[PDB]
């Protein structure tokens, strides 16, 4: 039933350096390599609303 | 010269002058953060050496 | 490796109870992309 979605990879994860995003939905993938600011425990859930 | 030079100097062009370790092949370090030349730890934005 | 990041994968159905199953097979490569970034850490994403 496809609970798993994607992965995150980096060195510092803190926008002082670049880091990379991998994600999935019903079929598609994006990969992106910005200086992402994340959080303590971010994720993607089913954002139904 | 004939397209990238400027009479006031084309100081848009910048390069890294200091690094802890020499980079790996095809690495790209975008960090603008401070470097230490004196033995003291340095914080924020400036220091002696 | 040296300017590239690359991914390999496989899928199989099984009926083993509660563990990573036995048997054998190998992963096919699915993509490569030059991110050039230094990497040291990672995480995985799941939905409610
Ligand atoms: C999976 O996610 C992507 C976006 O992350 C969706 O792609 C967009 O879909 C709409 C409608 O087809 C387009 O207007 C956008 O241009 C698409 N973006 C890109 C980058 O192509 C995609 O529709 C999602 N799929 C499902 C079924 O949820
Ligand atoms: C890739 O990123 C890692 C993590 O920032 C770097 O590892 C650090 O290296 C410096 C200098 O040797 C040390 O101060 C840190 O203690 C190291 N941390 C870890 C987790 O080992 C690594 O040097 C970077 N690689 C390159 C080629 O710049």
């Amino acid at each position: 039933s496809n609970i798993i979605r994607g992965w995150i990879f980096g060195t510092t994860l803190d926008s002082k350096t670049q880091s990379l995003l991998i994600v999935n939905n019903a079929t598609n993938v994006v990969i992106k390599v910005c200086e992402f600011q994340f959080c303590n425990d971010p994720f993607l859930d089913v954002y139904y609303h | 010269n004939n397209l990238d030079s400027k009479v006031g100097g084309n100081y848009n062009y910048r390069y890294r002058l200091f690094r802890k370790s020499n980079l790996k092949p095809f690495e790209r370090d975008i960090s603008t953060e401070i470097y230490q030349a004196g033995s003291k730890p340095c914080n924020g934005v400036e220091g002696f050496n | 490796i040296d300017g590239y990041f690359k991914i390999y994968s496989k899928h199989t159905p099984i009926n083993l109870v509660r563990d990573l199953p036995q048997g054998f097979s190998a992963l096919e490569p699915l993509v490569d992309l030059p991110i050039g970034i230094n990497i040291t850490r990672f995480q995985t994403l799941l939905a409610l």
